[PDB]
RNA sequence: GGGAUAAGUGCUGAAAGCAUCUAAGCAUGAAGCCCCCCUCAAGAUGAGAUUUCCCAACUUCGGUUAUAAGAUCCCUCAAAG
RNA sequence: UUGGCACCUCGAUGUCGGCUCAUCGCAUCCUGGGGCUGUAGUCGGUCCCAAGGGUUGGGCUGUUCGCCCAUUAAAGCGGUACGCGAGCUGGGUUCAGAACGUCGUGAGACAGUUCGGUCCCUAUCCGUCGUGGGCGUAGGAAAUUUGAGAGGAGCUGUCCUU
RNA sequence: AUAUGUUAAGUGGAAAAGGAUGUGGCGUUGCCCAGACAAC
């Protein structure tokens, strides 16, 4: 997990959601997961 | 000419009331108990004397909050001794002790005062539907808002 | 095993088999009667009352607590029994047992019973300096003037003030304690005496009050 | 401390203070604020009918 | 909501009975019942049920997606079940049956009793593959998914707990 | 040892015919939070509870007496100072 | 932190280091919980949560700081008038003596070395540690108690089995 | 208190470059039931 001010996707396969009110990214290789803080 | 009303002791003439806190704001009820927990709905109002009726509060565990008040509405209780500052949030005191939870929400609204004192000695707030003070004969009230 | 008060004797020590030497102390437990019985509906929680040991009968002109007054009279006869010294509540009891005018005995605890004892420290005067804090002394050499007072209180101007547990001088004295996991090593019915691994607090002929283990 | 009376009283007929003193002064009566909360006090019959005029005003 | 204007919900044997804010399901292993919501209403033609929206907002047509299939799951569960098989991956990795209970034996210097719930059924196939049979799919996948906290997939080797069909990514690491 | 949580991990699940830990719901999860352990504590002026003991006349009840249960002054002391 | 400014104090806010005694923040040194790894195992790297407790003896220097010797689970960084001299010391430096180098025609000077060189106060108020007398608690007493609240405690190594 | 609306953050009740399917208002222009917009 990345904890960065600048959340963005890498992927193709990159996707954005929003969970508990915080910005996120989900793919299937976990080094791309990111959360915004 | 002066020529103005002052209430004394042998002129005031308190009764008792009941309040039902069952699906009502914080707050939005308190403010209005402490209106008349001092004499300010009455005519005869004098502020150097306490010129205010008695209230009961029956149900008192299923007032309500608006926001997300019951998680973060903290209360914090410092006590003297270094480090000394204690905590419990809004949910968990109506949950237990439902009582001091509106009990020091109204006196909250009551000046600080030797009379603000006796005054909000007259509150009694009970959590359930059945109080012991059936002997006073105490009337329904019915919110205004 | 659950409850009973005693006197503190003195100290001793025993051979255990496999020839060990265990230190211990004399405890004399005799005259434990149950007074009164408290209950839930009445009281709103259940305990037993017991007295320890037995004082004189009421006198016209008595002049001190060696002999009972009336209302201890009255109290200690409703159950048939003589006055006592000393009385205490046991909260840890099953009260379904305990008829009220019982006597409970020495031997309602076994040898090998965790216990826990709880007595009253032992009495020093104003001491207050290094010996009630384990504070540290100030040399006592090269140019000291400093030697057996308490160091700093406080900080300057941040704190006008001095702090709610500060610590300093002012009598050691006589707190109750609780000394917990002991031991019975033996139980005496004849002189009727527990046998308890370790030291208690308090001075000899003091009292006790021995319980079963919390934990 | 009148116009605290003044308030104790009008709400007793379903008004608040503001909009009686706007009825009254419409209505062209000119009685003090002290004047108005000694009858409220000693006539209630007085003030019942002070109140009816400055609701018909309205 | 598409698939809360898709409302078929076609019954079965199932009888679907109405309290008006929860609802009730009785069948084959029916009498399982579920508070579903106030705004919404529905309406049953024969036997089928067809949920309806009101006031169009966002938040009902939120709740109308999920108050329909909560209903589809829970009535198509009593007619028909729901199952999750998963499959255990090792040297010497065995599990077995202590009746209703499951002890597992993944590695650790203990195995682990894993005690049953009321409305699941365990069974072992042959000593390496468990499936869990069940009315209540929420249910059956908490379950699924504890007893495969136990010990998940590791990526060197591939040893673990896995779901029948999981695809676990496998890394090379080379002394 | 129990309860509720943090970062995190989830189940079911729409909005958005797929997907998704979340928006309705349901779990789990730290030597940290609340209890559990030890001591003080009703001047808690909101002054709580239980058991037992004691109960008077004068009188202008203005108070005067004499007292009850129970204490104390004084004296011999220490396990206390 | 080194500075810029000159707003309180020149009918005095009087001192570096050490000692005694602490108390708070978290931007975490150890111990607890996790994600990613260029994580095979044992070890690590990086990031996230977390302030309950813990966090060493010496040699050299007045030294803060620093180097070194042996340990330890670890030898965290900061605030408190760079916490604390009406609690202590007085090694250093802004006092009178003397000497060296250097500068000065000289009396003298340096901020350069070196040896010597007086540390006052009986606690009134708040604060804090102990310990009593008075009244109150709708009769007066003796004993046993509930617990609203408050304080204390809270660390961690090695070895053996699997 | 009378009307209309916005906010879900206790924002209101202390801050930036940047980041982001948070939700209103306003336009221009694409693909529209002859079948897109996805799933299979």
């Amino acid at each position: 997990m990345k904890v960065r001010p600048s959340v963005k996707p890498i992927c193709e396969k990159c996707k954005v959601i929003k969970r508990k009110g915080k910005v996120m990214v989900i793919c299937e290789n976990p080094k791309h997961k990111q959360r915004q803080g | 000419m002066r020529q103005t009303f002052m209430a004394n002791e042998s002129n005031i003439e308190r009764k008792w009331y009941v309040i039902d806190a069952e699906g009502q704001t914080l707050g939005r009820l308190s403010s209005e108990v402490a209106s008349i927990l001092r004499g300010k709905n009455k005519v005869t109002y004098t502020p150097h004397v306490d010129t205010g009726d008695y209230v009961i509060v029956i149900n008192a565990s299923k007032i309500e909050f608006t926001g997300n008040k019951e998680t973060d509405k903290v209360y914090y209780r410092h006590s003297n001794h270094p480090g000394g500052i204690k905590s419990i949030t809004a949910g968990e005191l109506r949950r237990t002790n439902p009582e001091r939870l509106i009990e020091n929400s109204i006196k909250g609204m009551l000046p600080s005062t030797r009379l603000g004192e006796k005054q909000g000695k007259k509150l009694f707030v009970y959590g359930g539907a059945e109080h012991p003070h059936a002997a006073q004969q105490p009337e329904n009230y019915e919110l205004r808002g | 095993t659950k409850g009973i008060l005693g006197r503190k004797i003195g100290m001793t020590q025993v051979f255990g088999e496999n020839g060990e030497l265990i230190p211990v102390t004399v405890v004399e437990a005799k005259e434990n009667v149950v007074l009164q019985k408290k209950t839930v509906e009445v009281d709103g929680y259940n305990a037993i009352q017991v007295g320890f040991e037995d004082k004189k009968a009421y006198k016209k002109d008595a002049k001190s607590n060696k002999y009972a007054n009336k209302p201890a009279e009255g109290h200690a006869k409703k159950a048939d029994a003589a006055p006592k010294r000393f009385i205490r509540e046991f909260r840890n009891v099953d009260v379904d047992a305990y008829e009220v005018g019982q006597e409970v005995s020495v031997d309602t605890f076994v040898a090998g019973d965790v216990i826990d004892v709880t007595g009253v420290s032992k009495g020093k005067g104003f001491q207050g300096a290094i010996k009630r804090h384990g504070q540290s002394r100030g040399p006592m050499s090269h140019g000291s003037h400093f030697h057996r007072a308490p160091g700093s209180v406080g900080m300057a101007s941040d704190a006008s003030r001095v702090f709610k547990g500060q610590k300093m001088p002012g009598r050691m004295g006589g707190n109750t304690v609780t000394v917990q996991n002991l031991e019975v090593v033996q139980v005496d019915t004849e002189n009727k005496v527990i046998l308890v691994k370790g030291n208690v607090p308090g001075p000899k002929k003091g009292l006790v009050e021995i319980r079963t283990s919390i934990k | 401390l009148w116009i605290t009376r003044i308030n104790a009283a009008a709400r007793q007929h379903e008004m608040s203070y503001s909009r009686l003193m706007n009825g009254l002064k419409k209505a062209g009566i000119d009685i003090n604020r002290k004047m108005l909360s000694e009858i409220a006090i000693s006539d209630e019959k007085a003030f019942a009918q002070l109140v009816t005029k400055a609701k018909d005003a309205l | 909501s598409r698939v809360g204007k898709k409302i078929i919900d076609i019954p079965s044997d199932v009888t679907v009975t109405f309290d008006g804010n929860h609802v009730t399901v009785k069948g084959p292993k029916g009498e399982l019942s579920r508070t579903l919501n106030e705004r919404m209403t529905f309406k049953q033609e024969e036997n089928t049920i067809e949920v309806v929206r009101p006031s169009d907002s966002k938040e009902d047509r939120t709740n109308h997606g999920t108050t329909r299939a909560l209903l589809n799951n829970m009535v198509q569960g009593v007619s028909q079940g729901y199952v999750k098989v998963l499959e255990l991956v090792g040297v010497g990795y065995r599990a077995q049956m202590q009746g209703k209970d499951l002890i597992l034996n993944v590695g650790y210097s203990h195995p682990v009793e894993i005690k049953a719930e009321e409305n699941i059924t365990f069974s072992v196939e042959k000593n390496t593959v468990v499936k869990v049979e069940g009315i209540s799919k929420e249910q059956v996948g908490a379950l699924a998914s504890n007893i495969r906290s136990v010990r998940p997939p590791e990526p060197y080797k591939g040893k673990g707990i896995r779901y029948q069909g999981e695809y676990v990514r496998r890394k090379e690491g080379k002394t």
